[PDB]
């Protein structure tokens, strides 16, 4: 039988010292399931929220006692006894227990690690890969991974306007040899920031370095000598993916460039992203606008939505409704998908359709707040949406994802098939 | 994402095993309206005589599905004009394009809702998960290509091969699980077939004894060579849930006189093979209404439906018991089970 | 680390457990030599006849020893025949301390060694992991405790619960995985029993055919109740490998010189219930020599020895084929077997 | 059967980007067990030996097809069929077929990965956990877990001569509230190292900070604040935990300190670690003399014995024979246990063993670059030890064995005993 028997929820510490929620499901033939949920924002009005304690006795005010309690009262007395198999019977059951739109009532982690717990164990039970689980088609695709090799002014001092820059080793047949590109212009890079006397030791969140560069110009060049310097031609090779996440430096709308000592408005804001766009092997730009600016957003996907692509991740939060109001109004040509940020599977998989209907490409993604559970790498091999963002290659908590595909390419040899440069559909 | 047809698919089989108790004898069906890509409907056939999947599926979304799309996991029913078509349902609503799994298995009404549908201008694509979609619906896909029932065989046995206690012994070989295992399939199956030993030995009630939303008696089905007699204080001449019907081949007139004095249907039939005809009986239930025949109990019975080839599937309950002279069976303990090619058991304790 | 004496005599049962096929009659020893916190001496117990476990551990550490300590699996022999005693060699090596798991079965014997090695001033320490060196001796402690041998019951059986096939099918109910196991307790067990009907209908040879590296054939032992026919084409005849005993309550005169003839054995026993008595046949092993019996096939056989207690370990091979009168077996395919407080199992191939 | 079936091998990437070897043995009965080795020295003279390839158009010199390749072929056709529940025979089985005392022809990282790989599959065919395979028994110790905050010397340009500073938890009745402690001062030392004008830029490998700190005296000042504004009281719950390393700065038998401009012989080097010593609740001195320098290491077990824990990492790495003469030349006062500089887990429980019966304490620690595996907390909770060195709070590859050990401390509810400040036995 594959009836719910037991739900169990305890609280661990996540890759940054805080307090998760971590949910074991067990089966009545014995099949066993576990979910460790990353953390998300607490407080909002978009996305769904994240319970916690609010208490200064405790970790700091992060204690998630009351969403454990939450899970092994209401969730346990809730779900028990019902079919694993059906996906769709538990997440609505716990979406109707809770009766909030945003998940305030139960928090959305113990939802989130309720649904994943119950679809691993799930599939343990049929004696499954959890992508072939997810979806059991013959051929897959690999994804392309994005490497966040530098950090920004959000996540250091760096007087760097911009946030994040990764390298998208495209020019490859297989998964391996992207990987050992990305390794080698990763330690070549360490190699060139030393020879240009910057400050290197260190690592930051995302594996990414954080150096102290002067301007924007300055680290895409470095990013280029590095790949230059690692034996990988750029531009065939080796491309850029971009984030800026262009929230934090707007105001009275304006785009407030400080390292440039610049207050610009978005027509001319476009145009210094095209100008990048023929200066560089760039191709990606997310949250290159605000997410109120609705109307940059329509002539960005006008004058450069056929040159690279567009990714919301503030623009549409993972959220079916939102993405649909941008589909009808023609915003943007991808989206950036993260569990976390809606609560259940059904949903993503709801969004991920609806995006894959109206012609995007989808991207999973990854938190700050990560976990060794390495559930994304089965989602994005799964669903054979090829492209993903797991981070760089310097800690384990973004190498297991690495190291999951890795089992993935050499379990799948004959039926895995690896889309350097076709991933990309912005042309034609 | 890259194959979505298939995960609609996938829901919409999901969605039609949910009614896997209480269906029979009408199919598993599920439906999925999709449109601008977001579901937004969903349907299941649920009981007997309720409204279609595509019904239940199209009324609560009132007229907000024109122009969507349809994952039906079975060819809608045209000809049938108990209730007003699944077709004509799906023409008024406004959907565009309808994707079905698998045709209908009978092959008078097989292509009819297609050719109906595509006269209408509506895009019909038949094939997808087609293999999955006829393994869900096994059961009603042999009965509509063969008109006979689909057939269990399920009994209990000891670790040495016994499957009857001594005299004068608790007569449980069973667990719970077996127990709640065997009321499911007595509320899954259309009748139970027993032998009139096991009647005058066990003296059993083949109800259903534990939760199920619907609660569904099977048919009895009494099976004796020679009819001579009978007791009044045989549980199954109580025709309140169920109702029961003795196979014969030679009947004594007074056990038809009482037989019709209490209101029991008797069955006529030929002898073969020193049973009764088995393929006529079966012939008989399948025209008579009866989709799927569950038999449990007796070693003759057993043997004799195993030997004509007609079970379909077979259920075994072998429990940790040695049986011999002893008048109270002996219990044992398993030690190690290696699953393989063939079981291999070990048992210490006794 | 806090629980060293347990994890040395963890490692001295694993050292013992390594001679698990070739040491009957002996028993299962190991042996671990301790100085200064380093393992240096390893030793255990294979084949009959050859060096002791103790005698092993201590002929290569010469005088290495002088004031070490002694991880021994069972208390050292004093004045058995098995080998020179070990506790003189204990005592000449210098061994400061000896800690013992458990004592020797035999009450005779038991409590002499601990006494002999605490006159020359050693301490000793018995009752270390007792349990479990009393588990893994099963058989030897059986064997001392009772003087009677320490029984198997294998066989293999069908689906449906029938142990023979029909006269003319192939005679495999049974894959390569049994075959091993089958030899490899042919191997451990020094005898083997089997029936008058099934040499009769089978013509077996007992004899162990698996690539080990020493083959020890067990002692063939026929029972039969009434002794008139002796073939001469029987594999059992030859004594080349091993040895065969004809047990019987009544033999002919014309039988009985033939046996002598061929020089084969016979054993005369008193009958008791539709056998022969089979407590004095188990008497008699275990006065001759045997400590391990093995009874395979046979109704007869097995129903006489299940019934009345003898046996100790069951071992069960079930196959998914289906006998029923028919010359060829209706091969099966399982589907899915869930294993708990009784075997549940399903499937579909017939 | 508990046979071994099959052995494979792979090529994959550790924490710190660098290619390891990973195995998975399967035996007869369907068990299955997975080990990673993390990555040690490629060259020594005393200990064991690393494989790798030499090769530069690879990784960049490093990787390791050799030591896959070898497991493949060699160790794959030599313990195929050989029982996974003797541990003993299939470890000296790879050890006669190397025939070295350093596992060069083999590497240790190949053996060390089959080794640990058949210890699992044996523990997954038992079905029972892998502390409790290791060792059965009922009442288990929790160790002390010593958290690494400060780095220096080695790991960072911040004029600190000493390498590593740690906080001990000691003074809690459960794991739980060490733990609780370990991560509230964790945060409130970011803070304070914030409050005091130091760039806190970044994380190391170990996940402590390495900040510009002027001298020792600062460091060991602000983890005592930490400690304090924590709300928690110094010498009675947080304790500090030392690693100089001395051999870094040991030439020509002078012990340099250059960051106060000094240069002591041993007999004034031990008086400053005394005075150290009754200067701050500071209970243990890893490496605190060099290695070659065995005279001062009888002295100073003489004179600081009973005061304090004397731990040896470079001076008994590990090995039996080293370790044995220590005993018999009465040097230090415990032992550092890698898995790594040994190459097998038989030879890891002897050298433990030996350090038991001699009245050494054992703890288990881990390496710079670590996998997801979580091997050394079971391996500290079966055997009882009290201490453990896994890291600070700060990475998954550092927070995983803390995870394993609250689910263990959970799972052994009443049979769990936290010895808070019994398990440092270095008086009476």
């Amino acid at each position: 039988s594959s009836q719910i028997k037991q739900v169990f929820a305890r609280q661990i510490l996540d890759s940054r010292g805080n307090p998760t929620v971590e949910v074991d499901v067990v089966l009545e033939s014995g099949a066993f399931g576990r979910a460790a949920v990353p953390s998300g924002a607490s407080t909002g009005i978009r996305e769904a929220l994240e319970l916690r304690d609010g208490n200064k006795a405790l970790f700091l005010g992060k204690s998630v006692y009351k969403a454990v309690e939450n899970v092994n009262t209401k969730i346990a007395q809730a779900v028990k006894g019902l079919d694993a198999l059906d996906q769709r019977l538990i997440d609505k059951t716990m979406i109707e227990l809770d009766g909030s739109e945003n998940k305030k009532n139960l928090g959305a982690n113990a939802i989130l690690g309720v649904s994943l717990a119950t679809a691993r164990a799930a599939a343990s039970h049929l004696r499954k890969p959890f992508y072939r689980y997810l979806m059991d088609v013959k051929e897959y695709l690999m994804p392309v991974p994005m490497m966040n090799v530098i950090n920004g002014g959000s996540h250091a001092d760096n007087n760097v306007d911009m946030q994040e820059f990764m390298i998208v080793p495209a020019g490859f047949d297989t998964f391996s040899e992207a990987l050992r590109c990305g390794t080698e212009v990763f330690h070549t890079l360490k190699k060139v920031l030393i020879a240009d006397g910057y400050s290197v030791a260190g690592v930051g969140d995302e594996g990414g370095y954080a150096p102290d560069l002067p301007s924007n110009e300055a680290a895409i060049e470095a990013i280029l000598k590095a790949v230059k310097e690692a034996g990988y031609e750029p531009g065939k090779h080796v491309f850029i993916a971009l984030d800026p996440a262009s929230s934090e430096f707007y105001k009275d709308g304006k785009y407030e460039l400080k390292s440039e000592n610049k207050s610009l408005t978005s027509e001319e804001m476009i145009d210094y992203y095209a100008a990048w766009v023929e200066k560089y092997p760039i191709v990606s730009i997310e949250d290159g606008l605000a997410e109120e600016d609705w109307a940059g957003w329509k002539l960005l996907t006008e004058k450069l939505g056929n040159k690279v692509q567009l990714v919301g991740d503030d623009l549409f939060v993972t959220n079916p409704s939102i993405l649909a109001k941008g589909i009808e109004k023609g915003i943007a040509n991808s989206i950036l998908i993260k569990l976390n940020q809606i609560g259940t599977l059904t949903e993503t998989f709801e969004a991920m359709a609806m995006a894959g209907q109206a012609g995007y490409t989808c991207v999973v993604s990854h938190r700050s707040g990560e976990t060794s559970d390495t559930i994304i790498a089965d989602l994005a091999v799964a669903t054979c949406s090829g492209q993903i963002k797991t981070g760089s290659l310097s800690r384990s908590d973004r190498i297991a994802k690495y190291n999951q595909l890795l089992r993935i390419e050499e379990e799948l040899g004959e039926n895995a098939i690896y889309p350097g440069i076709k991933a990309f559909v912005f042309n034609s | 994402m890259k194959n979505i047809d298939k995960y609609y698919m996938q829901q919409a089989l999901t969605l039609a095993n949910r009614g896997r108790l209480t269906v029979s004898p009408n199919p598993m069906v599920g439906c999925i309206i999709v449109k601008n890509g977001a579901i937004i409907s969903e349907g299941w056939h649920e009981t007997v005589g309720e409204a279609h999947a595509e019904v239940h599926a199209l009324i609560k979304v009132g007229d907000k599905a024109k122009g969507a799309t349809a994952y039906v996991t079975l060819e809608p029913c045209c000809h049938h004009g108990r209730t007003p078509p699944c077709t004509d349902t799906i023409i008024k609503a406004g959907i565009k394009k309808v994707i079905i799994a698998t045709l209908d298995p009978n092959p008078k009404v097989a292509g009819k809702g297609v050719e109906r549908l595509k006269n209408a201008g509506i895009t019909v694509e038949v094939g997808l998960l087609e293999k999955q979609a006829q393994e869900l619906n096994k059961i009603f896909f042999h009965y509509q290509t063969t008109k006979k029932p689909f057939v269990y065989a399920k009994w209990a046995m000891s670790l040495d091969g016994k499957i009857a206690v001594n005299d004068g012994d608790s007569k449980k070989i069973s667990s719970h699980q077996a127990f709640v295992n065997t009321h499911e399939l007595r509320n899954i199956c259309d009748a139970i077939l027993i032998g009139k030993q096991t009647l005058i030995d066990d003296n059993p009630s083949l109800d259903v004894r534990i939760n199920i939303n619907k609660i569904k008696h099977p048919t009895r089905f009494i099976l004796a060579n020679h009819l001579t007699t009978i007791n009044h204080n045989w549980r199954v001449l109580d025709q309140r849930h169920a109702k029961t019907i003795f196979v014969c081949s030679k009947i004594s007139a007074q056990v038809a006189t009482k037989l019709n004095q209490l209101g029991i249907e008797y069955w006529l039939l030929p002898q073969s093979q020193h049973q009764v005809c088995l393929d006529t009986l079966l012939e008989k239930m399948g025209k008579i209404g009866i989709t799927s025949l569950l038999v449990e109990g007796g070693n003759k019975t057993l043997n004799s439906f195993i030997n004509q080839k007609l079970v379909n599937e077979f259920y075994t309950y072998l429990a940790p018991v040695i049986i011999a002279d002893y008048n109270p069976k002996q219990q044992l303990s398993f030690n190690q089970i290696s699953v393989r090619e063939d079981i291999i058991i070990n048992s210490c304790f006794k």
